[PDB]
This record gives structure tokens, C-alpha cells and sequence, in this order.
């Protein structure tokens, strides 16, 4: 029922600015305090900011004071986080968070019953680079896949046959190479028999570099 | 700021075991301790609020206990889908704080890897670099030994490994070892072999190919 | 499935105006929603008012908590189909589970 | 009147295996009834356990009372029916005026 | 035994007024004070339990209050159907005891009686006794004066009256005066008259019949 | 839902005996304490007796100790009061009473959430006599009725047209006459127009004398 849908992340250069948005639905947004919670890659959860239901009061964590600004519309059912003077330590996934529906929103010390899906914010001087997608051809139960090489920043999404093929799929975590670029593989196991009848395609998408690729994988 | 400390930081337990995570605070947070569960690449889900009360959809095997500075999350019978990181949180003092996380892994029986080797695509050989990929599929435990051998010559500093997260249904891992060569060094040689050693195999397994064929 | 025409005990209802909700040590407020597309046309959700419990003096004791009591209700919506909705009917006062190791 | 086949949120329940009924200052017990001619097939009634409330020590304080919290539910018998449900108890202070 | 004493024993108020009944005990009954409502010829119905809690069907205008020896029932807007006798009760001490009752009546506007007279039936005259019945229908206040006259001769000690309980919808009374004669006296004289005097009449009303016709 | 249905009242001579019955339904009779409460004509309420759920303990009021005996059959869902050595002070309406369904029955100090309809017990040496039912014919909005004369003991019930006709009905309280017998009238007001088309019948019942009568009233 309670849905929080975030947007506005991506790549920004240090010192730059970025506006995150959280579209709320399924509750009386105007009655409850909202917050932002962040989480840097491979680390833990860290409270960022809180705003009250009317909009009157804003509390921040020391690290972001003066730089971040939490806001709400209350009419478009939307929470905002304006981020300025961004530093490399603000690289994190940012989560929108909502309090429980069964306790009065006047209570300040409430917990986080609902969370948004999160957007990644990457603060880096480097320039986006789209991936190259090479095939991992099934060398005559069989295995095949796609190699997604030399990209930055995260993330990369890999589906097979536009969401049709999901069982047996293993999409690996990104690994940093010497170049400082990411590279990963996505593999799937299938019956040896379907190799001539069914066509196998991995759908690679890299939103930061506006790169979409549909590479078909087939033997030698 | 109240600093919270969870013990242990990680743990492995068999399906059906009792799992116990403790969260300790600097000062007393008086019943304002909450717990969250975060599965990989997903947002945190609330599990426990105000020490020991749980949200509508939370399974009965999760329960909270504690008072003042010592709190505890308990899983009475660990399930495969419970692989995750668990966080405590206090909302007593105004800088709201989380624990560092406790990573819960699932202990299961040995499972041997199925191995596959992949030659470099031609499409890539254009670019002047060559990637050889070796796949170990669905094995347990995480510990494995992957040696690359070009013309029976053991390679050293030219490979990287990656591992999937523990499977939520069968609790296995998969692993990719990627070998990176120049189109030059790749064409000077012929025999490319990935040699795997694992607790579930009677003797190490070697997958290999020759340029072409 | 045929839905017979007629509702048993249609007239019996519970008053939310008893201020049982404010004479409670775990007091709560109420909230209403009107939807003609379901029966009952009105649904009343409760919200615990404090995190702790209150005494006769008016002081909050946070060693104990107000927690919600919840019930699955049946309400039918329209061509008629049942829907199951979760209702907080009110709050009670509990002491947390404290094990024997402090 | 036609009843479409299907129950929204059929997969959703409230857990009573928490001892909330027993850790309350106004504790209560439960009672179940299985009646095959209706949906839900089981209806759960709560009954307050004491006339007063219990404190941290475990003693009954009759200066305050356990009182029932009640909600009207719909239960099908096919025909609609309205049943009264006692979901649990709360602790109240009498009115002194 | 705890003796309960309600104050007042009776009271009258206009529709919409606030009515208050008091119940006092020897010793403290704590919070074990309950209230009942009994309408004429019906069983008591519970109204209030544990000083101030209301049963499910009880209207919003009934409320309870009290402490240890002093309790009070309040009707915030008296309605016609609230005509009843109200009882308090304690269940603290083992001989359970009730108050003596408080009768709540409704004060309303004057209403004049509709008057009717009934001759003795033929069926009855066989049996040798004759009953003449005079009916006063739906009037307020209760006080009325019914005189019988047989050939313009005032009767004295040969009639009995009965009055209904206050109506739960219009809060009026009705009354029957039955005059009892021997088939002898009934058959000598000829004019049987019922003369009514009431606060709602400008001048008394006389209904009459002549034996036969 | 909860139903308490009493039976067995009536006329009994001083020293005589009488057993009241209360048929329970709509709750787990086996879990709750039951009681009898009585009320003498025109007086207040007076607790008589209480019995516990299993049956092990019986509490009585002083007046009835040794004479009355409270009993229960949890299998027939039934409560009893055996009344012996009956005295004139026991003339009263006897009510069966049940505690509430939303509190645990182990609680002794509970109130009376549910009451039976009540039976009158009349303790008297005098003899039953069935009433005469004479018509009160409408002397050509009109009023008509029935006169129920010379009966004993109480009570008499009057309906009109077998319960169809209820608006305008006034059934007066019984009046004790010199003879020591009761008499009452039952009247109803109706439109003058229906007086030739609609037939009006008063249904008198006097269970003590097993007297049933349906008298048609007409001008
Ligand atoms: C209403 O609820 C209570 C407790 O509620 C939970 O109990 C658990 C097992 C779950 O079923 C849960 O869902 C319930 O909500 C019930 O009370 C328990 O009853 C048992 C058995 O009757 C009690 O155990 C003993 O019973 C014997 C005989 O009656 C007594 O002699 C014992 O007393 C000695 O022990 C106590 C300390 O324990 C001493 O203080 C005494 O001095 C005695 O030495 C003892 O009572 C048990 O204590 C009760 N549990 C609680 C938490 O009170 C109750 O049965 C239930 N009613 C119904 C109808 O289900
Ligand atoms: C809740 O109830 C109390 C009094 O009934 C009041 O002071 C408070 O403002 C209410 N708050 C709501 C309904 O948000």
C-alpha cells in the first residue's frame, strides 16, 4: 500500500548539485514526518535529514549541515533533498523513509516503517563511459553469457530475453579493474537441446551513459 | 550521539538453528530500539519496533528483547531466505543511529562447482584486449582455488574473481574468474586452462580450450 | 458465486465516541475514510497517540509502550467481490520482553 | 446480486503467537470457533482476563480496569453477516468528574 | 452488606434536559459499580459497567462517573424512551446489592384526553353484574378527575381507576375508570354519564349513553 | 444472540414448592457463573442466588437459605432454582441472569450482562379462576376494546389481531377488586372508516387457568 518512489540520482562532479525526489502514495503524506537515509557502497545505514509534516522544522546530520536542504510540497505528495557542495563522502544510495501508519505522526521519535527503492549518487570527477558487451559463447546442460566490460559509474542492469529468461541466471557483482573501470559477467545455464531452437539475448542497460545493448549469444 | 554495537558482525548457522544478534548502546535508549533487515540490493525492511513488537507481515520466527543498553534480535529457526544484514537503530537521542550491521549467512552441506571455460569473443579481439572467463556454478562453501594455465604455464597477477551473493533458495554461490591478456600474448599461445580445486570434488577439475576448434 | 440480498445485524454498530480511547493508559485517536465502492461505506482506523503509557497523573512512562491491536476485516467492493482490509481498532499497554541477562 | 470469484489480500494474517495478550497491563485470553458454513472459517474472540490492570510486579490494581476493545466485522455464511469481535483489551481510568 | 442509596427516588425533566442520578454506598466499592435500566414489564438491561463503561448498544447520551462511595449516572439529553427506573449495583462485597431505584419521568406539554364511554355488553348482563367503562386516552399531566353520574346522580364508592405507564413515544398517560353495578341498578336508571376534568380542558367533558339505542 | 428463557412460574400455596428453569443459548453456559434475581411487585431488585460454572459452590441470600436450592445441568444448558417452604415474601418476578461474554468466566465479581424474561411466582392459598372476556363495543377516530374480568392470579396478556395490530393499543394494569379477583381493560383507537371493513379481535391468554380466548369486537 505505502509506496515511496525515488528519482533524481546519478553522476555529479564534486562541488556540484543534485535534487532527489520521493513520490509518496498510499498514506496521508501531509500528516507524517519524512526523512532521508543514506548508505555508502558496502557500508551501513546513516541518517541524513528529517522534515516535519507541516514543513516547519528541518533537522540534519552534522556532515551535511549547510550543504543539504530537505523540503516537501505536501500537495504533490513529494519529498525533496537538495544537495550542494557535494563531496566524495556523499557517494551513497539515498533512501526515502516514512513512519508507521498506525501511530500519530505528531510523534517525533518514530521509526522507519516504509522505505523507497533508493537512488545511487556518485560524486566523481571522472566522465561516464558506456560498457562494451562481448558474448560468452556456449562451448559445445550448457552455459553461456555476456561480458560487460569497461564502464563507469554504476549501475549496470542485465536481463535475458527481455525478462523471459530468469531461472539459472547468475549476474555477478561489478569488480574494479586496473583502469578504474567496472567489469562484470552475467551467465545462464540452459538445456543443450534449446541451442538451435531458442535464441538467447542479454539486455544490458547503463543509464548514466545512455547505453542500451541487445547482444545475441550463439556458438562457433 | 548514542553509538550502537552489534555482536557478532557476521555469523553462519544451519537452517533450523537458533540465531541471536545482540545490539548494545552507549547510553540507555529506553525501549526505543528497532531492528531492520536488508537483503542485497534491496532497501531495508522493518522487522521489530520498540524492542519486541513486529510489523504485520513479519514471520513469527523473528522476535526482539532487551532493556536500556542491551538488546537482542532472535531468529528461532533460521530459513534460507533469511540470508541478509540486520541493523539495529535507536530513536531516543536526536542524531538517530544505526548499528554497523550483522551479516547472516546460511550453513549448508558441501556442493561441488560445475565448471565452464569461455574463449575470448572475436568481437572483442578487435579492441586489442582478450578476456578468458572461467565459471564455477552453484557450489558451497565460498572457498575455492582457481588457477589459470596458459600452455601449462601458471598465471599470476592477471586474473580477478567475483562471487554472487548466497542463493536465497538453495544457499549456493557462483564465481567468475576473469583472465585478461593482450591480443598479442593471447595469439602467441594455444592452450588455455582453468583448474579448479574444491572440497566437493574427488580431484581438481580442469576445463580448457585451444585457439579455434 | 451468488450473493444473497440481505444483511444480518445490519443495524448493530460500535460507538467510537465512548472516549474509551482517551481514558486508556495507551490512548489513541481515530481516522475515517468514506468509500461508496465498499461495504461498510466507512472505515475507522486507530493510531496510538504515544510511544509510552500514561498514568492517572498524566505522566508518560516509556519503560512500557502503547502498541496497536489489529484485526483483519472483510469488506465487499463492486458485480461484487470481497476484499480483506487491515484495521487498527485501538491500542493497549505492554512491557517489552526483557530476558534475564539485563 | 452477483459475487465475483476471488478474495483480495486472501494471503494476509495477524499473528497472535506474540504474547502481547499476556504482556499487556490489560491482559486477555483467546477463544476460537470453526464454523464450516462461513468465511473466515474461524472467528477469534478475546475476553479480558482481569477486572483491574496489572503492574510491573504482577499485582492487580483495581483503581483502573481492563476493558474490551471491539470492532464489527463482516463474515459470509452465500449471504453477508455482521459479527461483533473482541480483539483485545486496554487499561482505562474511570471517570471521576 | 454494602447498602446503596440512590438520590433522588423520582425526578421529571423536559426532553433534552440533562438528568443526573446519584448512588452512595456505606463502604468503598472501588470501581465495581454498575447501572441498569428497567422499563415497565421488561427485564433490566445493562447500561454501565465498571463505573463508566457502556455496553455496545447503549446510546451515547448515557454516561457513568464515580470514585469509591459516590457514583453518578447522567443522561445528557433526555428522550421519551428513557422513561424507566434506573438501578445501581455493586459487586465488591459478597452479598451483591442494588440501589432502591430512581424513576425517571418526562415532563411535556399539556395534552387533553380523548374521552370514550362503553356500555355493559349483553354477554355480561347475563352473569348478573354490569360494568360501565370510561376511557381517557393520551393526556398529560397524569392528574385527572373522573365523576360518574347515573340519572344525573353522582356515584361515590363503586368505581376503580387504572392508569397506564408513561408512553415511551409521546410521553402521555391513559386511564380507564370502571363503574360496577348489579344488573338491578343498571336496569332501573337510564342515563349513564362520565364527566372528565383535566388541566387540558377549558371546561369538563361529559360523554354519555342511555340504556338501549 | 444470548438468550435466557425461563419457565415454571405460577401459583403455589404457602409451604408449597416450585422449580424454575432457565434455558440458556448463545454462549458457553459451561464457562460462566449464573444467578437468580427476583423483584416483588412494585419494589426493587434483590439478588437471590449464584452458582459457579462447574457447580461446586452455591451462594444464597439469607432469606432463602435452607429453602432455595440453585442447580445447573451444563449438558442441557440449563439453570434451576428449587423453591421450598415458600412464604408470602417470595411473591416476585424471578429473573435468570448471565455475565458478559467478553470477560473471563473465572472472574467472580462480574455483573449481569444478560437477563431472562422473568416468571411471576405467586404464593397464595387462593384458587385459580379464569377470566370472562366481554367486548367494549365502539359507540358509533373511534375506540374499542376488551374487558377481562374476575381472574386470579396474575398475569393476563392481551394482543389484538394476533399481534398484527399494535399501534394505539393501551392494555391497562390489573386492578384488584373487593372480591380479591383481578380485572383489566384493553383498548385500541382506530379510524372510524375501517369500522365496517376491518375485523378486530383481542387475544386473551391466562396461563394459570389455561384460559385462551379470541373475542371479536363490533358495534
Ligand atoms: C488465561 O491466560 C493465562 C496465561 O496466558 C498464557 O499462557 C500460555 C501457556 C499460552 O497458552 C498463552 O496463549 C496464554 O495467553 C492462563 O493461565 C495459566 O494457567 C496455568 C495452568 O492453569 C497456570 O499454571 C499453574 O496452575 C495451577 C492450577 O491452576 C496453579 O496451582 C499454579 O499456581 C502456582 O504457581 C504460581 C506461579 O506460577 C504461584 O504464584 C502460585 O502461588 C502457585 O504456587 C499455576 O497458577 C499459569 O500460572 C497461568 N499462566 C499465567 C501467565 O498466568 C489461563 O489458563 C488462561 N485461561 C484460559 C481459559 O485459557
Ligand atoms: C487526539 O486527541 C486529543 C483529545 O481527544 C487531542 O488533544 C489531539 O490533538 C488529537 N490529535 C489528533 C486527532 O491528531
Amino acid at each position: 500500500e505505502v509506496q515511496l518512489v525515488e528519482s533524481g540520482g546519478g553522476l555529479v562532479q564534486p562541488g556540484g548539485s543534485l535534487r532527489l525526489s520521493c513520490a509518496a502514495s498510499g498514506f496521508t503524506f501531509s500528516d507524517y514526518n519524512m526523512a532521508w537515509v543514506r548508505q555508502a557502497p558496502g557500508k551501513g545505514l546513516e541518517w541524513v535529514a528529517t522534515i516535519t509534516y507541516e514543513g516547519r522544522n528541518t533537522y540534519y546530520r552534522d556532515s551535511v549541515k549547510g550543504r543539504f536542504t530537505i523540503s516537501r510540497d505536501n500537495a504533490k505528495n513529494s519529498l525533496y533533498l537538495q544537495m550542494n557542495s557535494l563531496r566524495a563522502e556523499d557517494t551513497a544510495v539515498y533512501y526515502c523513509a516514512s513512519p508507521p501508519q498506525y501511530y500519530e505522526g505528531s510523534i517525533y521519535r518514530l521509526w522507519f516503517a516504509h522505505w523507497g527503492q533508493g537512488t545511487l549518487v556518485t560524486v566523481s570527477s571522472a566522465s561516464t563511459k558506456g560498457p562494451s558487451v562481448f558474448p560468452l559463447a556456449p562451448s559445445s546442460t550448457a552455459a553461456l553469457g555476456c561480458l560487460v566490460k569497461d564502464y563507469f559509474p554504476e549501475p549496470v542492469t542485465v536481463s535475458w530475453n527481455s525478462g523471459a529468461l530468469t531461472s539459472g541466471v547468475h549476474t555477478f557483482p561489478a569488480v574494479l579493474q586496473s583502469s578504474g573501470l567496472y567489469s562484470l559477467s552475467s551467465v545462464v545455464t540452459v538445456p543443450s537441446s534449446s541451442l538451435g531452437t531458442q535464441t538467447y539475448i542479454c539486455n544490458v542497460n547503463h543509464k548514466p551513459s545512455n547505453t542500451k545493448v541487445d547482444k545475441k549469444v550463439e556458438p562457433k | 550521539a548514542i553509538q550502537l554495537t552489534q555482536s557478532p558482525s557476521s555469523l553462519s548457522a544451519s537452517v533450523g538453528d537458533r540465531v541471536t544478534i545482540t545490539c548494545r548502546a552507549d547510553e540507555s535508549v529506553r525501549t526505543l530500539m528497532h531492528w531492520y533487515q536488508q537483503k542485497p540490493g534491496k532497501a531495508p525492511k522493518l522487522l521489530i519496533y520498540l524492542v519486541s513488537n513486529s510489523e504485520i507481515g513479519v514471520p513469527d520466527r523473528f522476535s526482539g528483547s532487551g532493556s536500556g543498553t542491551d538488546f537482542r534480535l532472535t531468529i528461532s529457526s533460521l530459513q534460507p531466505e533469511d540470508f541478509a544484514t540486520y541493523y539495529c537503530q535507536q530513536t531516543w537521542s536526536d542524531p538517530w543511529t544505526f548499528g554497523q550491521g550483522t551479516k547472516v549467512e546460511i550453513k549448508r552441506t558441501v556442493a561441488a562447482p560445475s565448471v565452464f571455460i569461455f574463449p575470448p569473443s572475436d568481437e572483442q579481439l578487435k579492441s586489442g584486449t582478450a578476456s578468458v572467463v572461467c565459471l564455477l556454478n552453484n557450489f558451497y562453501p565460498r572457498e575455492a582455488k582457481v588457477q589459470w594455465k596458459v600452455d601449462n604455464a601458471l598465471q599470476s597477477g592477471n586474473s580477478q574473481e567475483s562471487v554472487t551473493e548466497q542463493d536465497s533458495k538453495d544457499s549456493t554461490y557462483s564465481l567468475s574468474s576473469t583472465l585478461t591478456l593482450s591480443k598479442a600474448d593471447y595469439e602467441k599461445h594455444k592452450v588455455y586452462a582453468c583448474e579448479v580445486t574444491h572440497q566437493g570434488l574427488s580431484s581438481p577439475v580442469t576445463k580448457s580450450f585451444n585457439r579455434g576448434e | 458465486m451468488k450473493l444473497d440480498i440481505g444483511i444480518i445485524n445490519e443495524n448493530q454498530r460500535v460507538s467510537m465516541s465512548r472516549n474509551i480511547e482517551s481514558r486508556s493508559t495507551s490512548p489513541w485517536n481515530y481516522t475515517v475514510t468514506w468509500d461508496p465502492n465498499r461495504y461498510p461505506s466507512e472505515v475507522v482506523q486507530a493510531q496510538c497517540r504515544n510511544l509510552g503509557c500514561i498514568n492517572a497523573q498524566g505522566k508518560e512512562d516509556i519503560s512500557m509502550n502503547s502498541v496497536p491491536i489489529q484485526q483483519e476485516t472483510l469488506v465487499v467492493r463492486r458485480s461484487f467481490q470481497l476484499e480483506k482490509v487491515l484495521v487498527t481498532v485501538g491500542c493497549t499497554c505492554v512491557t517489552p520482553v526483557i530476558h534475564h541477562v539485563q
